[PDB]
């Protein structure tokens, strides 16, 4: 219990040991990282928190940002699973550490994870993210952060000082900057930080890779079914204030000073209350509050960016799950649902085309429904069912991905890829969905190897091998064992090359979706452009 | 009638609306988030979808 | 040589007996059926031929109808082997009947066929069409007719008497009328006629089809390697005189009964000349004069008519070729030619697309060009070559007779559908090209039964073969034998089943072409009418 | 010099042009159909493409 106090630029804290099939391990939670954005600060970057006497408590996790709980199926585990497991609060921003046990006499490389949920959800504290066992069988420091999510963490008025927007990205920096200085303390290696996040949580470390700012805050990226190219991840300055001068009125506000003031004065859960109609209708897979493009965090769009960036002494490891799609469909999508198994009508299917594929012409409509439909069996509903999970996975996932990636590798990177393909036997979603999205993080956090848990003995191998993946990309910059084990190579913009990650040993694959990227990619644009 | 009830930021959890009807609150174009169970039949709005039921207890769901 | 004589209602005719490896077959070439389209003439509907005193010679070919010479490979055999072979003239409306020997007691089913050429060439006395092994073997009844091309069978002035269009269908009816009263005389059974033909034979086929007074013409149909409906098989009244109009300039003319009169006082080889000048330019399988859309012999486009009819008490077999494309190409496509293997280039690929799809936008170019790459071998030259060819090949022939096919089916008829996929060993063309256009021919005439020829065995078994289902088809109106061999199911809409034609058995396949068709005849058009 | 001649209704056959020099008319666009090869070099037009040719002997093909 003499590792389980620590001393930190701002005080001391007192953290707790985990227990592990492996080994303990010395985690600290709740370090707080910065001044509550509480009344005045809502909307705000954050500021650095200060100085504190005495020894904080770092035993157990702080509260989860205040954000809306997803409610569609009360009682259920596939969707609860990622609901706010702690007490809402603006008063959000702390961040934890997970280091081996005893720690390490040398600095060991560090992992920080940003996990996703749209940027309206998620929290650090969620059972899937725990990274005792990461920490325990890799022997590495882990770190994870809370950032403001929703309107708290990404409401816009481009231009304001009020409310500049992004301020969830400067959290996430805020927390990287603290691991600059402190990290060292508990036996981590500024010099090797490594970032890896699902979802918008991949998003966001693609934003970190394009923002100048961050790049002295990291060295690796990993890009887990997200990417900051994404048609959700990011809003124009224009539609940014559309929102967020909806969300005012719904909210009785009323001049940006005097908007924003007047929304400081609203109560969370009111804001949260009208999060969900600022949208502009009709789709899945889309998000009010999300980053903006305004010239500062991000001087021009993540798709720029990414085209003009050198890349070069930088390496990234990205992929994608083999349903990314199916997930969403089930918050809109007509006839489908998790109850049964939404074997859609040729007419369901065309209509959910355009749910799956917001703000698009008809003529696009069916220049999707031309591709994603299997001519020969123009009906069936069971092929229409896994078109439309495509056809929403591809357009917001693996094909934003496949760009990102093949630019990145192109332009001076060391890219791996990787599809997760294997469903994991505790999953609760329906058969149908097949391996849907944030589905592979249970996995690479090693949560099969938690007894409490009923997961495979080949699960828990699996697990093992994920991790020492994960593991030797920190380290190295480079997945495979520093063997005579299959090789896993770099993807390249040529042959495009990437691995199927199951329980059958690693196989190589060329192509990445490469016909449907196309489409989504190159002729879509034109296509649209035209009309 | 033993019924679902919420708000925008709490866990659905059962209660006893008795002879009221429940209702159910999401948005109504996709994504069709739910943003509230509970007892009664409020109005609902452009963005706002209202479904109300009785009979079949822990029907609001 | 008492069956060489017979009696028409025109007169007295003198035949020649045919060799066979097989036995004998009374042939009577030559019998005029239409009264020469000389100067008057020229360009009106066909009059009947005046009966004869006396005994006509039907012992050789007559002239082929007044022709452009194709001349781009000097001395190649599969350019030349389909040029005339007779001397030119505007008197050429003759035909030809080979029939068993000795001449049947009953009447036997007769088959009437239409040659090819792109409707500006063609002649019925080509090698390739000798009847005497089809029938020898399979004992029925054998006409071929010569009809009109270029300007002669088909410059139009929409609406005009003097130049009313379409005259070389109306030599085509005016011969089947003559195989209704006289093929009796050859043991012929007018109650059962069965029209096949290639490439623009098959259009025409297709045509008489769609033209009310040519159906009691006939009771079955064969289209090989081509439609009606396909974008070259017609031209639209307006198209039609714009280009009927620039041969007149071209040729110093001059009003349009003074357009025509002026026009009939030129050379034949006069018009030949400047036939290729209107072909509104940039194209392949485009050619300037054929059938027109003028209300009369079609009262509406093939397409419309192809729609709104009721097939009922019809029966139809139709079918394409393994590379219908590849052939055309070499007349204009980048990079193309018969002398090496065409490995174009990326940039030569995309210019193809646009002579491979004449008058189209750029944007519908760019759609061409997505489906029809292969996106993991972007730049392979190998698979552009083959795209290229299955964009002209799909476009012109397979996509048109796909779609009639599942009309036809759809509404009232029994369809059988094929896909020719065996090279000819005796090919010319490059081994590059495959099965190219109108190379199926050669073994439904049985042409390898020829000795003088060097066909292999079992190419002398499959010729047998395929001669039977044409000859089945026509005696039933069922390709499969009237068995314990492979069945040969109908064409539907539904499952869309053909079989392939090599050397192997009868292999039944769904799908003609399906996905690539879905573009061509399904979103093309919308995207077109969109832009 | 040994080349090619021919019209648009006649087949190709070998000729001796001497030292005038040979040509091949097609048109100029696709379908770009052989329309005639003889001696000389002739001008050409819009639809009208003509190549000329010596030294090869045959090369107007
Ligand atoms: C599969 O489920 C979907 C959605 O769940 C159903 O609808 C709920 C309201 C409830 O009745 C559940 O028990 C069902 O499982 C079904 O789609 C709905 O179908 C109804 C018709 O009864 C229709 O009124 C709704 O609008 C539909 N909802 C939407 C927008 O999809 C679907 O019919 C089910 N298919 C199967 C396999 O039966
Ligand atoms: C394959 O052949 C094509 C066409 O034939 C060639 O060009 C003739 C003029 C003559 O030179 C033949 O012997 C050749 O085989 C080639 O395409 C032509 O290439 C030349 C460059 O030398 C160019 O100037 C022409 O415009 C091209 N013609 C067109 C429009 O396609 C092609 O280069 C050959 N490819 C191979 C395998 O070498
Ligand atoms: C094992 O625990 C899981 C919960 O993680 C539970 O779902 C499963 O039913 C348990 N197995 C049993 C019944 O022992
Ligand atoms: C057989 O005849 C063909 C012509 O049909 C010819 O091409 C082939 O070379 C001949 N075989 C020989 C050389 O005996």
């Amino acid at each position: 219990d003499a590792e389980l106090l620590v001393t930190v630029r701002g005080g001391r804290l007192r953290g707790i040991r985990l227990k592990t099939p492996g080994g303990p391990v010395s985690a600290f939670l709740g370090i707080p990282f910065a001044e509550p954005p509480m009344g005045p600060r809502r909307f705000l970057p954050p500021e650095p928190k200060q100085p504190w006497s005495g020894v904080v408590d770092a035993t157990t996790f702080q509260s989860v940002c205040y954000q809306y709980v997803d409610t569609l199926y009360p009682g259920f585990e596939g969707t609860e699973m990622w609901n706010p497991n702690r007490e809402l609060s603006e008063d959000c921003l702390y961040l934890n550490v997970w280091t081996p046990y005893p720690r390490p006499t040398s600095p060991t490389p560090v992992l920080v994870w940003i996990y996703g949920g749209g940027f309206y959800s998620g929290a650090s504290s969620l059972d899937v993210y725990d990274g005792r066992f990461l920490v325990q069988a890799e022997r590495t420091v882990l770190v994870s952060m809370n950032y403001r999510v929703g309107a708290f963490g990404f409401l816009a008025l481009p231009g304001s000082r009020e409310a500049p927007g992004n301020v969830g990205l400067l959290d996430q920096r805020l927390a990287l900057q603290w691991v600059q200085e402190n990290v060292a303390a508990f036996g981590g290696d500024p010099t090797s930080v490594t970032l890896f996040g699902e979802s918008a949580g991949a998003a966001s470390v693609g934003m970190h890779l394009l923002s100048p700012p961050s790049r002295g805050l990291f060295h690796r990226a990993v890009l887990q079914s997200g990417a900051p190219n994404g048609p959700w991840a990011t809003v124009g300055m224009g539609e940014a204030r559309r929102r967020a001068t909806q969300l005012a009125h719904l909210v009785g506000c009323p001049n940006d000073t005097e908007l924003v003031a007047c929304l400081r004065t609203r109560p969370a859960q009111v804001l949260v209350n009208h999060e969900w109609h600022v949208l502009p209708q009709e789709s899945v897979f889309r998000f009010s509050f999300v980053p903006v493009v305004d010239g500062d965090f991000l001087s021009d769009t993540p798709e720029a960016l990414i085209n003009a960036g050198d890349f070069h002494g930088l390496q990234v490891l990205v992929g994608v799950v083999k349903d990314e799609g199916s997930y969403f469909l089930v918050y809109g999508a007509p006839g489908f649902s998790k109850d049964n198994e939404s074997l859609i009508s040729r007419a369901e299917f065309l209509a959910g085309v355009r749910v799956g594929v917001p703000q698009v012409s008809d003529l696009a409509a069916e220049a999707v429904v031309l591709h994603y439909t299997d001519w020969l069996h123009p009906e069936d509903p069971a092929r229409l069912r896994e078109a439309l999970s495509d056809v929403v996975g591809d357009h917001n996932v693996v094909c934003p991905v496949a760009q990102l990636a093949g630019r990145l590798a192109a332009q001076g990177a060391r890219v791996y890829a990787y599809v997760f393909e294997h469903r994991a036997s505790t999953l609760s979603w329906p058969l149908w969905m097949g391996v849907p999205h944030g589905y592979e993080i249970e996995f690479i956090f090693g949560i099969p190897l938690d007894p409490s848990r009923n997961y495979t003995a080949e699960e828990k191998i699996f697990a093992q091998r994920l991790m020492r993946y994960w593991a030797n990309f920190a380290r190295t910059g480079d997945p495979n064992e520093p063997p005579k084990a299959p090789q896993w190579p770099p993807y390249t913009a040529g042959a495009q090359q990437y691995v199927s990650l199951d329980l059958r040993p690693l196989e190589v694959r060329r192509g990445l979706r490469a016909q449907a990227c196309a489409f989504w990619n190159r002729f879509l644009p034109k296509l649209l452009s035209a009309t | 009638t033993m019924c679902y009830s919420h708000t925008t930021t709490s866990r659905a959890i059962l209660t006893n609306c008795g002879e009221n009807s429940c209702y159910r609150k999401s948005r109504r174009h996709p994504p069709k988030m739910v943003l509230g169970r509970g007892c009664g039949c409020p109005p609902g709005d452009d963005n706002l979808e209202v479904k109300c039921c009785t009979s079949p207890d822990k029907c609001n769901y």
